[PDB]
């Protein structure tokens, strides 16, 4: 099990994986770092395993296509024999769990509401407290005078188009009926448009890229109010492998262990620049 | 996998299962109201079997005997083949899961701090673990034995390192031996005493009366619930995907709600 | 080694070796807990031997006699054979290494002034309040005589002022001595109580290691100011051409190194203390 | 032990051993004056033999080469026998100690912390370890390469362990290449940096020009000089007992003081 070396197919995505420093000198898995590499260390150290980091050539998390149904991503790779082990953000999805087995959540997160950091606003002096306008999800879709938007598919928007609770249903519908419109076509563009906005937009995105962006220059964004909803990430296996159960059980080793959450502050707090 | 009926294992813990406030003129499936009441039901009706619900005779979770290394409660139903599925609040461990196969967690819960509902703008309510750590006016315990008080004494964390040794050198021994003594005792606390228990517990308890009790700090673990069955059973994967579909549709959000906050018996 | 088990002799003193709780069921040298328990514990691990704690019947820390040229107490017993290792609070001093080894002090400490903390006094800007130490040092210690200064009735504490030659430190002795009424105390815990009950206008000069165990000590009412007057250290003694002098000496340095010794001294100081 | 002298080795370090202004109109022993010199001339005085100061050739402290395995410097010196007695600011450590005797010590040492000395009354200046972990508007280094980082690097408390993550996730590196760029920089950056160094050398700076620089803050851990002989030379006890007298009569304290503030430029 330890002279052979399997394909470990990831996703370039910070702050899981990064292009190290000086990363042409190095090679391997030394090239790419964060919390993904040194999460495949352990699990490799736990299973005592040998592994190669290889980068999906795609570049997408993965999803089943339309007419062709063929599956692409790391899905896609893990389906058709490229692969053996994905750990990667990949979050545990039915449309997912068909084809192929995941492991239990090594991280929970969920969709969390991003917002501009409060700031002295221009119109008892010795101390400062900084009132945040927005607490809750309920606070958000009471009052209407912010603008409120998430990225223009994933999880999220199909999200709000299903959910039933009265409450994000009103949420979709004023964001089906805003106008100009609302969606963002990547992450990073709606964090820019939040940022720009000088605090009258809002955005809906998932709470692990909440956090981590809350912990990067210019330090101007901030995490308010409980998860909506519950996911998770997994380390993902093909269906039938004989590799599901040893990972499994080095997922749940490592978090009961604490080291998924020594990992977790390591690469957002020890290593944020608002620190 | 028809014309057969299975016995369900679960516990009496309230929201989850409870006995119906009309017992004695219902029988059967009808005895029992709550989360996990319904959760089974609509299991059942996504797999498709007919399933009568049992407790557990001694009304534990399972745990392993250290000298006869034998399971009791339900984890010890489901092992030696007494009972079919297990829908209760179950916590994922790394010791159960060797034996019994969790599906993925259909709730998440984590360790968070339960403080007395209440020069001076500058005073701070305390909402985070580094906060109760660098804070010692008010005292902090938890169950005496139990996975709370484990996961601090093994915990590598220097933040929660300090809060063990701060637990494990002051007197009186602020451990509680129950939770009911122990929400009792930060009632009657007026303050001075944050109880640490499972975050699920927590807000239930937000939500009782007489409404002095709340719910601060996010979660400083992560755990989960989970649905057992025997290892090999044939319902592993229908249960598991069910569970999904569920999470995806809401189904497991909106009998939260109902049995959290819409049955609640104090306003938000 | 583990060819036999060593007497180490051991004082009673807190905080270094104090009496265990319910230390009747246990027995050997689990009744004992400190410092110096676990340091022993440490310095056996390290040179691979069996040990028991001894504590010397005599109750003190050793001295020579004026007429019979006798030793008492620790280095009494370690010079005529009856122990081996002394792992306590035993100073390196000149006439203490004339018949026996010291290895390399493992923990420095020298004479240091206890104050009572300060209070919010009767009067005769309100949001924070800083309470201002009446006394910062030495010098102003000699300056001011409005707060009488005290030290042990006979010890290094006071052979240091009769001995020393600095200016300060000669005025301080001057006025020590032609203080009225008399100003030395009997014992260590009476001076403590002495500058408790004085409402702070005594202080005493007593040692930096004690003064830091007294202050983390109920009812918080005393604290430490000012550096240390003079330097010394505590050592693991061995008797003169023993064997076990270099494993001993390289175990102290080691655990210095290691940080196990600042560990230990937070723990039995800071940690483990009543006051906060 | 009479009609011999001895090479006494030593290094230039102020206020240690610093050569005379008037150093050549003198030869001999009279070129150079320090605290290491008179402490010489003392311990001669007391064992009662002839010594000749001679210079390392090198200029360092010993250090094993980790390809070589040679010791170079005083200590290098001491080991092949090029000289018998170092009176110098020496470093006991375990390295040095299991080639070479130490005495015991004749000044105590520790990591000490150097600022520039510079919601009013609620400011609070740094005094300890604790708030310098704690806060970090004013950033703080070490020597690139010497035993206060290496310190903690290795040091497992978790107020260390702390400010070490905190040093080696900063940018640009405020580790200094040598002792006096280090104290620039302090002088230089008004109030933004402090400099972790040996409370001696932190002692004697502040009582130099322009006096812009203070000590504050216990030690943060202990170390000690001493006076280093080859293993098994015959003067280790005569060297033992003479530091012991010095140290009892005050005569160390007294040479100290004297070369520290009753010469120091600077008014106390
Ligand atoms: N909020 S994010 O930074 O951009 C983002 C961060 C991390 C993982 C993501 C993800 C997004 N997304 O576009 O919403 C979709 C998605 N879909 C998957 O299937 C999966 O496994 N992981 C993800
Ligand atoms: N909420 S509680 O009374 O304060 C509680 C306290 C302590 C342990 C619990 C527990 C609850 N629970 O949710 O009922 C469920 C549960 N399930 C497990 O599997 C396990 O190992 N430990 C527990
Ligand atoms: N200030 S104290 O608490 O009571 C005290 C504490 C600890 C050790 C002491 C000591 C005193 N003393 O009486 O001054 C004298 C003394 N003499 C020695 O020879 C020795 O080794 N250790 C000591
Ligand atoms: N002057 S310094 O910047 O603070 C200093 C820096 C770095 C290493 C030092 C050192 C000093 N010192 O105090 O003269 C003495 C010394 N002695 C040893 O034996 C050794 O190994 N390393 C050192």
């Amino acid at each position: 099990i330890e002279n052979r070396t399997v394909v470990v197919t990831t996703i370039m995505e910070s702050p899981y994986v990064m292009y190290k420093k000086n990363h042409e000198m190095f090679e391997g898995n030394d090239k790419y770092e964060g919390y993904c590499v040194d999460l495949a260390s352990e699990i490799a150290k736990h299973i005592g395993i040998k592994y190669k980091i290889a980068i999906v050539p795609d570049g997408k998390y993965g999803a089943r296509d339309a007419d062709t149904k063929i599956w692409n991503g790391m899905v896609g790779e893990l389906v058709y024999g490229k692969a053996e082990i994905a750990i990667a953000p990949l979050t545990i999805t039915l449309v997912r769990e068909e084809v192929i087995d995941f492991s239990k959540p090594f991280m929970s997160l969920g969709i969390s509401i991003m917002i501009k950091k409060p700031q002295k606003s221009k119109p008892f002096l010795t101390v400062e407290r900084m009132v945040s306008p927005i607490e809750s999800a309920e606070d958000l879709a009471k009052q209407t005078e912010i603008a409120y938007g998430t990225l223009d598919s994933g999880s999220t928007k199909e999200f709000f188009r299903r959910s039933k609770i009265a409450v994000y249903e009103k949420m979709w519908t004023y964001m089906r009926s805003a106008e100009p419109s609302v969606f963002t076509r990547t992450t990073a563009e709606g964090v820019a448009r939040v940022r720009k906005s000088k605090g009258k937009f809002a955005f809906l995105l998932e709470s692990t890229m909440n956090e981590y962006i809350e912990q990067r220059k210019p330090c101007d964004t901030m995490k308010v109010g409980g998860n909506l909803d519950s996911k998770g990430y997994g380390v993902a296996t093909p269906k039938g492998s004989s590799l599901r159960t040893p990972v499994n059980l080095a997922v749940l080793k490592l978090s009961e262990a604490g080291v998924l959450d020594k990992l977790k502050n390591k690469w957002w707090y020890d290593k944020g620049e608002c620190g | 996998v028809q014309n057969r009926t299975y016995i369900v294992t679960t516990i009496l813990e309230d929201p989850y299962v409870m006995l119906k406030k009309n017992a004695n003129q219902f029988e059967g499936n009808d005895r029992y109201e709550g989360y996990c009441v319904e959760l089974a039901a609509e299991i059942a009706k996504h797999v498709g079997y007919s399933y009568r619900l049992e407790i557990v005779s001694d009304g534990k979770y399972g745990a392993r005997d250290p000298d006869t290394k034998a399971w009791n409660g339900m984890v010890g139903e489901l092992v030696y083949g007494r009972a079919d599925v297990a829908v209760a609040p179950l916590t994922i461990t790394l010791v159960r899961e060797e034996v019994i196969d969790f599906s993925k967690p259909f709730m998440s819960l984590g360790i968070s701090i339960m403080i007395k509902k209440p020069v001076e703008r500058m005073v701070s309510p305390i909402e985070s673990a580094e906060d109760l750590a660098k804070q010692t006016e008010i005292a902090y315990g938890t169950l005496e034995a139990g996975s709370t008080k484990e996961f601090f004494r093994r915990s590598k964390i220097a933040v929660f390192e300090k809060m063990w040794t701060y637990m494990k050198s002051a007197e009186p021994s602020v451990f509680v031996r129950t939770t009911e003594e122990g929400m009792i005792r930060v009632r009657k606390s007026k303050g001075k005493y944050a109880y640490l228990l499972e975050s699920t517990m927590n807000e239930y308890i937000e939500q009782r009366k007489p409404c002095d009790t709340m719910k601060v700090g996010g979660n400083l673990d992560s755990k989960g619930y989970g649905i057992a069955t025997p290892k090999g059973s044939a319902l592993r994967n229908p249960v598991n995907l069910a569970v999904l579909k569920l999470n995806e549709q809401g189904l497991l959000d909106k009998l939260k709600n109902k049995w959290w906050y819409d049955k609640g018996e104090c306003g938000s």
